[PDB]
C-alpha cells in the first residue's frame, strides 16, 4: 500500500473504527496525509507532493531564533 | 434574553423554534456530513442546525451549521428568531459597553466537562465523530473549536489569557495540528515560547455556549479577555469557567462538550493542509505547528460541534459577519466619535465599508488608516470604502451610489504597495502580503477645494403626507 | 400586448392596480412634485398617479409611468411580476429582430393630428407646466422623445435621431433644451451652427412607453429608434406620421403633444439649474433655446412628466435595463466572451461587467471596448470586470470577487484626462474624469498566478442533500 | 551520434535525399531538433536544453480543462 499524495509506501494504520468493522484510517507519516479506507481518494494532480516541495514548503509562523 | 450555560440548552432553543433538524438515520460520515452542511446553507434563508444522531463508525453524534442562519444568530443573542440584521448590530452594540464581567469560577466536580477523564492511551477517534470536510482536504479538521492558551512571560495575567479559533488538521490518534497565523493573538505566545524552547500550553475546546465560539472567532485586543466579553453579551449574566487539570493559569468553559489539554511542541513544523477556507478556494498545504494531546475531558454522551465552510456565505460566513464588524466600530470609534457604521461581512473583512461624518477636509482617509492599523484590519483589510453619514455601509446599493458621484479616482483613490496581508487571501502574489486600496466616496469637506456642487436635494413640501395618501388611494 | 398611445398602456396600467387616481383638485407647484417623490418612496409595486385636477390649467397630468419594476414589465406586455432577470432576458431576445420598419400613415389616421395651434403661441394652454424641484431654474419637460435630422443627409432615415432631453419653458413659445456634447443631437446641432442655420425639431410628449423607453436607450447614430420599436414590440411595427412644417422629420402617430420647432442657431441662454439623477442640482449654463412654430395635440391631451432627484426616482427605473442592454450587445458583438453587463446605478456611470477571459488581461480590453462605446466613454467611470460565474447584478457576489480576485498593484488601473460626463458632480475638470478599472476576474495564462485560486466543487450528496433537508423541514 | 541541442542518444534518421545520396536528415525525438547531414550545426550555449529546461517550457496556447 502506497500514499496517495506522495507516493511513499512508509504508511500505517492511524486507528481502527470505534465500533466494528466498519472502516479503518491510514496515515502517511512521510506528508501526514490522512485517509478513510472506505473513502477512495484522487489527489489532484496539483496537491501533489514529493520530497522537493515538502522542502521548500514556507512555515507558519516563523520560528524565532533562540537567545 | 436567554442565557446558555452549555451547547445543549442552545440546541434544545433551536428546536423548539424550528431552527434545528434531526438526522435519525444511520449515515457514513464521507461525503454526508459535509455535504449536508453545504445543503443547509445552500438553503438561503431560515437555514436550520443539523443534528446527525447515528455515524456509521463512530459512537456519538455531531451538528453542524449551528450558527448557520440569521435566525440562529438572533437566538444566540437571546432575541426574536426573526430579529432583523442592524437590529442585532444595534443590540451587540450595547451589551459591547458593559465590557468587564468577571467571569465565575467554579469547583471541577461543578462542571460538565470534567466528568470523564482520559490519560492512558489517547484516542481522539473513540469521542470524536471525525469527518472529512472537503474532498482535496489534507485530513479530517476540526473547524468550529475554541482555542485557550495564555502568555507565558505573564501567566498569571488573566487579560493575557486568550481564546480564539484556529483550524485543526487530526494527525494521530493523539496529535493535531493547528494554523498559527502569524497575525493572531496565538503567535504571539508561541513566540515567546519558542524563543525559549519551551512548549506553549493549549486547551482546545469543542461545542460550546455559541457566545462563547462567538467571542473565539472576535477579533478583540490582546490584553481583552474573551470570557469577559461573553458576560457583556449575555447582559451582564457571569459565564462559568474552570480551572484546566494538568496547566494552571489555563481556563476552559465549565459546559464544555470536550477538552483536549495538550501543548504546541515547539520550533517545529509539519506539513499541513490543504484545506478549504472560506473564500471558496483550497489553501495549499503549509508546514505549520503540531499539537500533542496530553489529555481529554468530556461530558457523557459528547456532541462534536463542527462546521462546513467553502464557497461563500456558509456556516462560518455568518459567524465572522458581525463578529468581525462590532469591534472594528468600536476601536475606530474609540478614537473618531465621527463614525457612524462599519461592514466587514464580506469575506472575513477583506473588504470593509465604513461610515463616517467627515470633520475635516481628508478625514476619510484617516478613518481608513486607524481602520488599517487595527489588530484585526491591518492584516486582513485590502480593500476600504469610505461614506458619508447618511449612507448605509450595509446597503450595497448606497455604496454603489457613493462610488459613482462621489469618487474622483485622481484623489478619492489611493493604492499603498508592501503592506501587512493575510495569506488565505488567493490574490496577494506575495503570499500574506497584499497592497492595500482605500477609496474615499465621501463628499469634500474644506479645506478640500470642491468646485462643483455636491449637497442632495430635500424631498419637495408634502412628500411626506403624499406618502400616505397615496398608500390610502391604493387601499382600494 | 401592444400598445399604440400612452392611453393603452394607462389603461392597462390601472387595470393591474399600478395607477390610481387623484380626483382632488391640487396646486401645481408643491403637489406634483412630492407626489412623484413619494411614488418611487414606496418602495414596490410603485404605480403611477394621474391628476384629473391642475389649479390653473385645464388638462390633467401623468407622473411616475415608467417607476416600478411592475409597470417596467408591463411595458413590455409580460406579467406585471416578471423578474428584472427575465425581463432583461427578454429584450435581449426582442433585441435581435432589430430592422423593423415603421408603419407610415395618413394625416388623419394620426390621433396627434387632432387640434393645430397656429396663432399665438402658448404652452400654458395645453399643457400644465409644474416645477419639478425647489431650486430648479422653472418649468421642465423632462419625460419627453425629441425628433432631430442630420441636416447632411436629411433623406436618410437612419440618421434621423430620437432621444430625450430635459427642457425648460422660458416663454409662452421658447424653450431650452439640454444638447449635451456627447448625445447624438450635438453631432447634427454641430452641422447646422457651423453654417448658421437652424435645426428642425420635434418634441413629443405622451408616447407609447416604448418609445419613451428607445429615447432614452444609446444605440449607434446610424440606427433608427423607431425600428427598434417595432422589434421591442415583437415584430409588430409601429405607427409615424409626417411633421406639419418639417419633412424628413416623424412623430409618433399616438402622442398626446407634439411641438414642431426649431434650435436657434449660434445662441445660448441661461438654462437651469436642475435636479438630476445624481440626487444634485445640476448647475445653471448656456444651454441652446427653441423656438416653438406649431403645436398639434390630441383633443384632452396628457402630460406625461417624471420627478427625478435622490436615485431610485421615476428615471432610474427608465434607465436601468435601455442602459445595460444595448452595451451588453455593443461588447458582445466584437467580444462573444461577455456574460452579462450591469449599468443600472446612476445612468452607467457605475458598470459591472460579467465575462469569460479568454486570455491573460482579457478583462482590461474588455473595459476598453466599454469605455469605447457610445454611451460608456463618456459615461462610464468605474468599470468592474469579473469572472463569467459572478452575477453581476448580485452585489453581494460582486463584493466577493473584489476581496478574493483584486490585487490592487496589477488589477486597479487609473487613467487620467478621458472623456467625461458634466452631470457627475465628481469631476473636477468638469465633463472630464479620470476612469478607474477593477479587473475582479481570476488570472488566466499567460499571466502568472503561483496561488490556486480555482473555486471548491461542493461535496458529493449536496444535490440531494437539499432535497432531503427540506423534505425534514416540513414536519 | 548525439544531439546538438540536448546531448540525447535517442536520436534517428528522419528522410533520406529524395534524389541521389545528396544529404540525410536526422530528428532528436527528446526536444524536435532536426538537422540535416551536410551543414555541421553548432547550437549557442543560449538555445541548448536539459530534461529540466523542457519540464518547466511553458505552453503556447494553454490546454482547457475537461469538462
Ligand atoms: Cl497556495
Ligand atoms: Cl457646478
Ligand atoms: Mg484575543
Ligand atoms: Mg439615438
Ligand atoms: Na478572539
Ligand atoms: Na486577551
Ligand atoms: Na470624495
Ligand atoms: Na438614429
Ligand atoms: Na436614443
Ligand atoms: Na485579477
Ligand atoms: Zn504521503
Ligand atoms: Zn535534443
Amino acid at each position: 500500500m502506497k500514499c496517495h499524495r506522495c507516493g511513499s509506501d512508509n504508511v500505517r494504520k492511524m486507528v481502527d473504527s470505534p465500533v466494528g468493522d466498519a472502516w479503518e484510517v491510514y496515515v502517511c507519516e512521510k506528508c501526514c496525509y490522512s485517509w478513510r479506507s472506505t473513502e477512495n481518494p484522487v489527489v489532484m494532480e496539483k496537491f501533489k507532493l514529493d520530497d522537493n516541495k515538502i522542502a521548500n514548503m514556507g512555515v507558519i509562523p516563523p520560528i524565532p531564533p533562540l537567545k | 434574553a436567554k442565557v446558555y450555560k452549555d451547547l445543549r440548552e442552545f440546541l434544545e432553543v433551536l428546536e423548539q423554534e424550528g431552527q434545528l433538524i434531526r438526522v435519525k438515520e444511520e449515515v457514513n460520515p464521507e461525503p454526508d456530513i459535509a455535504a449536508a452542511g453545504r445543503a443547509a446553507a445552500n438553503l438561503g434563508k431560515n437555514q436550520p442546525a443539523v443534528f446527525f444522531e447515528k455515524i456509521k463508525g463512530y459512537k456519538y453524534s455531531v451538528v453542524t451549521n449551528v450558527h448557520g442562519s440569521w435566525q440562529n444568530h438572533a437566538l444566540m443573542l437571546g432575541l426574536d428568531k426573526n430579529t432583523s440584521t442592524k437590529d442585532q448590530f444595534y443590540e451587540l452594540n450595547r451589551r459591547w459597553d458593559k465590557f468587564p464581567v468577571p467571569p465565575n469560577v467554579v469547583k471541577r466536580e461543578a462542571a460538565p466537562c470534567k466528568e470523564n477523564v482520559i490519560d492512558k492511551d489517547i484516542n481522539l477517534f473513540e469521542i470524536l465523530p471525525l469527518y472529512r470536510i472537503n474532498e482535496q482536504d489534507g485530513g479530517f479538521y476540526i473547524s468550529k473549536a475554541s482555542v485557550v492558551t495564555a502568555d507565558p512571560e505573564y501567566p498569571d495575567d488573566f487579560n493575557k489569557l486568550n481564546v480564539g479559533t484556529y483550524r485543526i488538521q487530526v494527525k494521530d490518534r493523539d496529535r493535531v495540528g493547528i494554523q498559527a497565523l502569524a497575525m493572531h493573538d496565538i503567535a504571539v505566545q508561541l513566540e515567546k515560547a519558542e524563543a525559549e524552547n519551551k512548549p506553549l500550553p493549549i486547551a482546545i475546546t469543542i461545542g460550546n455556549n455559541p457566545l462563547v465560539t462567538f467571542m473565539a472567532s472576535t477579533p478583540v485586543g490582546y490584553n481583552q479577555n474573551e470570557y469577559e466579553f461573553v458576560g457583556a453579551l449575555q447582559d451582564g449574566v457571569p459565564m462559568d469557567i474552570v480551572k484546566s487539570d494538568l496547566y494552571d493559569h489555563l481556563y476552559v468553559p465549565a459546559g464544555s462538550e470536550v477538552v483536549l489539554e495538550g501543548h504546541i511542541i515547539p520550533r517545529v513544523r509539519t506539513v499541513e493542509g490543504p484545506f478549504g477556507e472560506f473564500p471558496g478556494s483550497y489553501s495549499g498545504a503549509r508546514l505549520q505547528c503540531e499539537v500533542k494531546i496530553d489529555r481529554i475531558t468530556h461530558r457523557t454522551n459528547p456532541i462534536f460541534e463542527n462546521l462546513y465552510l467553502g464557497i461563500p456565505w456558509t456556516e462560518i460566513d455568518y459567524l465572522m459577519a458581525l463578529n468581525t464588524s462590532v469591534p472594528l466600530y468600536k476601536q475606530l470609534k474609540e478614537t473618531m466619535p465621527e463614525v457612524v457604521a462599519v461592514n466587514a461581512m464580506y469575506t472575513h473583512g477583506i473588504g470593509v465599508i465604513i461610515s463616517t461624518k467627515v470633520r475635516y477636509g481628508g478625514y476619510a482617509k484617516g478613518v481608513a488608516f486607524r481602520l488599517l492599523s487595527t489588530p484585526h484590519g491591518m492584516p486582513y483589510s485590502k480593500i476600504v470604502i469610505v461614506v458619508d453619514e447618511f449612507v448605509d455601509p450595509f446597503n450595497l446599493e448606497q455604496v454603489m451610489w457613493a462610488l459613482t458621484t462621489r469618487v474622483h479616482p485622481g484623489k478619492d483613490v489611493s493604492i499603498i504597495e508592501n503592506c501587512p496581508g493575510m495569506p488565505l487571501d488567493p490574490s496577494t502574489n506575495p503570499p500574506g502580503m497584499h497592497t492595500k486600496m482605500i477609496i474615499d466616496a465621501t463628499t469634500p469637506v474644506p479645506p478640500e477645494p470642491n468646485p462643483r456642487e455636491t449637497q442632495l436635494l430635500d424631498p419637495p413640501d408634502g412628500t411626506e403626507e403624499w406618502e400616505e395618501k397615496l398608500k390610502e388611494l391604493l387601499k382600494n
